[PDB]
């Protein structure tokens, strides 16, 4: 923690998985997936060591009227 | 308060009157059915087709079809009624899965 | 085809009564699927944005068109990133158009005028566009390869350009003994005329088996389906529609009778708006939905009809493309379409679609052997080639309240024939 | 036999003043609809070939191909008694004729030769495929 807080909002801005802010962190992961553009194997092995918190299993933005 | 204690108390869509079970119409006001689904899906229809002229609006005023809208102008009628549409939407279709699917989805 | 086997025997009934009268049964239908599972929406969320779409849509798009653009220039390739390109060198890029025109309305009959710019598009930046390239003939959502280099003043100068083309078909199995299929679209119950009334009247006596010599009666016992495709109730204005599902009730029922038959929502119907429109509810039909032959569908549909497959729509894409260009013959706007890879290219920006976001479903993924559209007209059809071992037979179908005209395809030699009905009207030839 | 139609239909249209078509005298009588068609022009050849000037008035149907512009189409028309045999000169390929209505005193346009076929469609709804030369077998009703 405070270092796993770092990475997910990294891998929320890489432009080479998708434009994603309305949808949840691991459909996008998944969305890459099958089109196999290139996910890495990190950004999976933090969201399996949590349960449903918000701070780790959502866009960056999931709060923001827009 | 007692605001959030709501029993989720369903309605009558024809007589308004409130009563146990999830079906839409009532007992007395069951023969009338197609003329009340008939009436408000040509509201469904109507909020759908101002969802999409205005939450394609902000793509031509950013500039990029590609990437997020991030624009909380407090000077714009867009902002603040491209949010309210969303409500309005997410109320109506739900109002209409009181009546049951048209068909199957799993075949 | 048909006409031609409909004088094939002896003419009776010009002639005092008999004793017997021959009887007839309707053919078997026994292959069908339907494969339109993609446009069947059971979820249903919106709160998403637009811009999940364009992403997926040139993300599945980018091979088709560099494959295609080394066996189109020489594989000497010089594919290249819209940012890493240097000033004057040749190259060739891969993006999606947006046009900029003005006179398109905002929230606060052609639409083209005679200036409005092209830009080529990518996830990370624009730019302008000039050249040889038509102006006027493309619409915004095409997503296209194209040669050339960046000049001085940060436009592009375009040498030849490039679609993305028709997908793989694999060969549909030959048939025994011919079956047909009637097609009809817009009966415009709720205004349009009485000749209409008639010629509605005429053509249910016909399929049903009611009307004509034992040439009529064989003919017509071999039509193996019946396709009614979109506008059922042509509306006058909205602010009437409770009547008029009564009758349409009344004929789905006299139809259901006989034939199978397949439903779909239209322009005016009472369903929702965006384009993947989901089937009608069956509450508003109390009798036809007592028989199994009838079935309702939705806006984009396929099927596997007797080995040959089928996809159609009925004409809202067709009609936005005629809006926002310069191509008059909708025939031939059938086959743009074809030819880009995309049942309807101008989805987003100016006809309505469901935000979708894991993939989008107008891309085609094979080539159909038939391909209709929906409220056009006149009558046209046509057949065409691909590159490959590809024929696709196109299909117009005309408007029945102006019209009265109807299409017969044959199964088995692939060819389609309109039919046509007209009662006499208020007719007096001695004034 | 003969007599019970020919009298049925000599009081449906020259004393009740009504408007008589195969349809509307297949649902009364409960006839096949082609063995209707063969009454019609039964009652039309005696009364015509007895009197030559009675108050009676045809109109049939004519079907079949033709070519406007090398394409072939299916011309299916309801024609008057004067127009006859210029309709059938046009056509290229004949395939279908047959009696369709008669009248006493003669109509404007095509008016209520729908009026009376829908209104006995409309109180006789549970059989429309009884007397129709073509029967299906799945159409049955289950749902
Ligand atoms: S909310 Fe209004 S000001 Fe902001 S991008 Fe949309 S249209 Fe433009
Ligand atoms: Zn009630």
């Amino acid at each position: 923690e405070e270092a796993e807080l770092e990475l997910l909002r990294q891998f929320d801005l890489a432009w080479q998985y998708g434009p994603c802010t309305g949808i949840t962190r691991l459909q996008r992961w998944c969305r890459a997936k099958q089109m196999g553009l290139e996910p890495p194997p990190e950004v999976w092995q933090v969201l399996k060591t949590h349960p449903g918190d918000p701070r780790f299993q959502c866009s960056l933005w999931h709060l923001y009227p827009l | 308060g007692l605001l959030a204690f709501a029993k989720r108390r369903n309605c009558c869509i024809g007589c308004r009157t409130v009563l146990s079970h999830q079906g839409a119409v009532c007992e007395f006001c069951q023969p009338r059915e197609s003329e009340l689904y008939q009436k408000e899906v040509s509201h469904l229809n109507a909020l759908e087709e101002r969802f999409s002229r205005l939450w394609t609006q902000c793509q031509r005023c950013q500039g990029s079809l590609h990437e997020d809208v991030i624009c909380t102008s407090r000077d714009c009628p867009i902002f603040y009624m491209r949010k309210k549409v969303r409500k309005d939407l997410e109320d109506q279709e739900q109002l209409l899965r009181r009546f049951g699917p048209p068909g199957p989805e799993a075949w | 085809m048909f006409s031609e086997q409909a004088a094939q025997r002896a003419h009776t009934l010009l002639s005092p009564p008999s004793a017997n009268n021959a009887t007839f049964a309707r053919v078997p239908v026994a292959t069908y699927t339907n494969s339109s599972q993609p446009f069947r929406l059971g979820e249903r969320s919106f709160s998403r944005q637009y811009a999940h779409i364009y992403a997926t849509r040139l993300i599945q798009m980018r091979p088709f068109l560099e494959n295609r653009a080394q066996q189109h220039w020489g594989s000497g390739v010089g594919v290249k990133k819209l940012c890493e390109l240097q000033p004057e060198e040749k190259c060739c890029v891969v993006g999606t158009l947006f046009k900029a025109m003005p006179l398109q309305p905002s929230i606060l009959s052609k639409y083209i005028h005679p200036d409005d710019e092209l830009v080529l598009e990518d996830e990370l930046q624009r730019i302008k566009l000039k050249g040889t390239i038509d102006v006027s003939k493309l619409v915004t959502g095409t997503v296209l390869a194209v040669f050339g280099s960046v000049r001085d003043d940060g436009k592009f100068l375009v040498e030849d350009y490039c679609f993305a083309d028709l997908a793989p078909q694999k060969p549909a199995p030959p048939l025994d003994t011919d079956r047909f299929v009637l097609l009809v679209s817009g009966l415009g119950l709720g205004g349009g005329g009485g000749e209409s009334l008639l010629g509605t009247q005429l053509l249910v006596d016909v399929v049903t088996g009611q009307l004509g010599d034992e040439g009529e009666q064989c003919s017509a016992a071999h039509v193996s389906r019946v396709i009614l495709a979109g506008n059922l109730l042509s509306h006058s204005t909205q602010s009437a529609s409770v009547e008029a599902v009564k009758m349409l009730d009344e004929i789905l029922l006299q139809l259901s009778a006989s034939v199978p038959v397949d439903v779909m929502p239209g322009e005016f119907d009472p369903t929702n708006y965006t384009l993947p429109q989901q089937p009608l509810h069956p509450c508003m039909f109390p009798l036809a939905t007592a028989y199994s032959t009838l079935q309702l569908v939705t806006n984009p549909y396929q099927a596997t009809i007797d080995g040959v497959r089928f996809l159609g729509t009925s004409g809202q894409n067709v009609s936005d493309i005629f809006r926002y260009s310069s191509m008059e013959d909708h025939l031939e706007i059938l086959e743009w379409t074809l030819r880009v890879r995309h049942i309807s290219p101008t989805a987003p920006d100016t006809l309505g679609c469901y935000p979708f976001y894991k993939t989008d479903p107008f891309i085609f993924p094979e080539c159909p052997h038939v391909y209709f559209c929906g409220n056009t007209p006149s009558f046209g059809s046509k057949i065409i080639r691909g590159p490959e071992d590809q024929t696709v037979l196109l299909v117009t179908v005309p408007d029945f309240s102006a019209t009265q005209t109807a299409c017969l395809v044959n199964l088995r030699s692939l060819a389609c024939q309109p039919i046509s009905f007209s009662g006499f009207g208020a007719e007096d030839d001695d004034l | 036999a003969d007599q019970l139609y020919l009298e049925n239909i000599d009081e449906f249209v020259t004393d009740q003043n009504k408007i008589v078509t195969y349809k509307w005298l297949s649902y009364t009588l409960g006839v096949h609809v082609n063995q209707a068609k063969q009454m019609l022009y039964d009652y039309v050849e005696r009364k015509r070939k007895e009197n030559s000037g009675a108050q009676l008035h045809v109109t049939y149907l004519v079907s079949g191909s033709l070519i406007q512009n090398g394409h072939s189409c299916h011309k299916v028309a309801v024609v008057r008694e004067d127009k006859l045999e210029a309709v059938k000169s046009k056509l290229a390929v004949t395939a279908s004729i047959h009696v369709y209505s008669i009248q006493k005193a003669m109509l404007k346009d095509s008016g209520p030769l729908f009026n009376t076929d829908y209104d006995i469609l409309k109180s006789n709804l549970q059989n429309c495929s009884k007397f129709s030369a073509i029967q299906c077998a799945a159409a049955v009703p289950r749902a």
